[PDB]
């Protein structure tokens, strides 16, 4: 015995209509996200600035004690 | 209490409670033993890793999916899915929630019985109810009637729709999908140099068919132009490293859908089952079907299907008939959001097959009133 | 990126929505004006046999006059 | 990039055009309407007219038979 | 249709050669049910009716209530979603169009011929739908000679083997005077 749909009233072609009005709303959450994530995230950058002028003092560093060394060790 | 729509489907099961927008958990469904023997002690290895853990560990494994096409060939597997996909991606026990299954057109009875008779007497669900995948993809799209072509990974689908009134005598099922696609792809790389063999490496043969492969407008010219320009060939990197440049196998592995002979399948594309299904329906209603062609299922993703379809069918419809194609851009979930939409209405309510009813006449109750 | 992607997939599916429209009212369109010069024809035709009718009252009007000198 | 910019504006010159088209044929159909709902408000008087002139050719008729037959 | 209803079991027929393999099932096991609706229902129960079948490489298959099912389609043309009534009452329908008096020869008189009447028990089956359907004082009786399949063309023989026809052939000579439209004139 095959399946017989009871007895309904409604409804087509607006639930979708609903679903596919929200694309605004993720197209804003989307642009923000990339925005936010962008803005917090090359700060890093300007984090390994200080990073490259901690290497260039530290290296500045290492070179005048390693002269210092060889002045001192070679009698 | 909210309902479960989960969809089996032969490739990623796709699950999610009944009202929302995307599925929650969508993993491939593969159930892989290891191979090899293992000499670390205590390392917690386990005896099968199924869906998405499986997919990360496949160096060890042997991938083996429990859905060949459509039908399930391997129950026990199929079962620890089930089990996997409730407790562990959606956590919810199965004891409080009614489960909508789907399944393809024209399938053995036996797999229908026995999956309700797994999901009462194994989950114990209070209610389960099996839809045929087509009419949840025309849900989806909000229309009510429409001829649609449900290309999954395992099995291709076309039925028509009238008005809310399916026509059972023109349903044409081919069982060319996307995984023979996947194997003739990966039988035509080895022109090159390439040899994928192991069931891991059907995986990346599958990733290279998803980021690379497209469906060509006209296919001669597009045989001509990649046998003298280099425009076309665009390289990929596997995991490993040695980047490979795939030519002209881009169009021709999907170009398969539209002429089966090359798989040595002898009947004709899904280009021309589609015109043969519209011309079995009456003569009054053609024109509507024409008109409201809709594509859903993952393997109608790729790149320039929705104008090579449209051109053929208008080639062989009449001149005066308009042809359209209906191709939204949720096309892989669309049978999943169709679900949730049939799910959540109030008139479907009562059409559950309740736990009493299956007490009383057993298993064979799917294919009575309640379908 | 991706919003991006959404951006142009909406800019495109209101793209359709037109041309589906401009399809319906050309289709309705051609139809109308076709009706409408068909109706002018049958107003053409209605105004022939009008005319056509007329001579036959004027026929048989010049009659009476010669019956009566009968 | 540069692609980007002018497809976007691209698509939406084309759905700008599909609209304007839509609105000329919805124009079109209305004055079609207008101008065979005014044919048929005349078509139905002048059929009305050619069956007055076609009873008034029946008695003129009528009266030369009996006077010949007379 | 029984290429697609055995689907239902798990054997998948789709090749242009496997349908010849699917009209060989069908010629030798189905069979026309007397009454449809009990041998569904003891079909359903029993198994007393299951036959199998080796085909052209082994595996043997088990047909189970797809052997009425099949034919039944002549009864019902709804199942193959054809709107028209069965062989049963179409053949009521066009002795009713004849006149009232030579109504009773041709329900003594039926004839069946052609190859798809040799399923077995189709002469009962339709006997017992005409009288159903026909006047309970008409005799109805059902003409099913053994030698159907070749009904035609024995028909045929004798026809061609009449001194009376000799002279209806359509000479070459009369095809030449009035073109390829001759069959439709008086040598029909
Ligand atoms: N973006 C894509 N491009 C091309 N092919 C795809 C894409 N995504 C998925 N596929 C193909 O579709 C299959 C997934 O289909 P799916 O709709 O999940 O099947 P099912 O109906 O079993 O859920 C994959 O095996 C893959 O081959
Ligand atoms: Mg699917």
């Amino acid at each position: 015995v095959p399946p017989k749909i009871p007895d309904g009233e409604r409804v087509d072609f607006d639930d979708i209509h609903r679903k596919r009005m929200k694309d605004l709303n993720e197209l804003q959450t989307l642009i923000e996200a990339h925005f936010e994530n962008r803005k917090k995230e090359e700060e890093l950058v300007s984090l390994k600035d200080r990073i490259e002028k901690r290497r260039a003092e530290r290296a500045e560093q290492q070179r005048i004690r390693t002269e210092r060394e060889k002045e001192r060790q070679t009698r | 209490t909210t309902a479960l729509v989960c969809d089996n489907g032969s490739g990623l099961v796709k699950a999610g409670f009944a009202g929302d927008d995307a599925p929650r958990a969508v993993f491939p469904s593969i159930v892989g033993r290891p191979r090899h023997q293992g000499v670390m002690v205590g390392m917690g290895q386990k005896d099968s890793y199924v869906g998405d853990e499986a997919q990360s560990k496949r160096g060890i494994l042997t991938l083996k999916y429990p859905i060949e096409h459509g039908i399930i060939t391997n129950w026990d597997d199929m079962e620890k899915i089930w089990h996997h996909t409730f407790y562990n991606e959606l956590r919810v026990a199965p004891e409080e929630h009614p489960t909508l299954l789907t399944e393809a057109p024209l399938n053995p009875k036996a797999n229908r019985e026995k999956m309700t008779q797994i999901m009462f007497e194994t989950f114990n669900v209070p209610a389960m109810y099996v839809a045929i995948q087509a009419v949840l993809s025309l849900y989806a799209s909000g229309r009510t009637t429409g001829i649609v072509l449900d290309s999954g990974d395992g099995v291709t689908h076309n039925v028509p729709i009238y008005e809310g009134y399916a026509l059972p005598h023109a349903i044409m099922r081919l069982d060319l999908a996307g995984r023979d696609l996947t194997d003739y792809l990966m039988k035509i790389l080895t022109e090159r140099g390439y040899s994928f063999v192991t069931t891991a490496e059907r995986e990346i043969v599958r990733d290279i068919k998803e980021k690379l492969c497209y469906v060509a407008l006209d296919f001669e010219n597009e045989m001509a132009t990649a046998a003298s320009s280099s425009s076309l060939e665009k390289s990929y990197e596997l995991p490993d490293g040695q980047v490979i440049t795939i030519g002209n196998e881009r169009f021709r592995c999907p170009e398969t859908l539209f002429q089966p002979s090359f798989i040595g399948m002898e009947s004709a594309g899904i280009h021309e089952t589609t015109y043969n299904s519209i011309m079995k329906c009456d003569i009054d209603i053609r024109k509507d079907l024409y008109a409201n062609n809709v594509l859903s299922g993952g393997t109608t993703m790729y790149p320039g299907i929705a104008d090579r379809m449209q051109k053929e069918i208008t080639a062989l419809a009449p001149s005066t008939m308009k042809i359209k194609i209906i191709a939204p851009p949720e096309r892989k979930y669309s049978v999943w959001i169709g679900g949730s939409i049939l799910a959540s209405l109030s008139t479907f309510q009562q059409m559950w097959i309740s736990k009493q009813e299956y007490d009383e006449a057993g298993p064979s109750i799917v294919h009575r009133k309640c379908f | 990126m991706d919003a991006i992607k959404k951006k142009m997939q909406m800019l495109k599916l209101d793209k359709e929505n037109a041309l589906d429209r401009a399809e319906q009212a050309e289709a309705d369109k051609k139809a109308a004006e076709d009706r409408s010069k068909r109706l002018e024809d049958e107003l053409v035709s209605l105004q022939k046999k009008l005319k056509a009718t007329e001579d036959e009252l004027d026929k048989y009007s010049e009659a009476p006059k010669d019956a009566q000198e009968k």
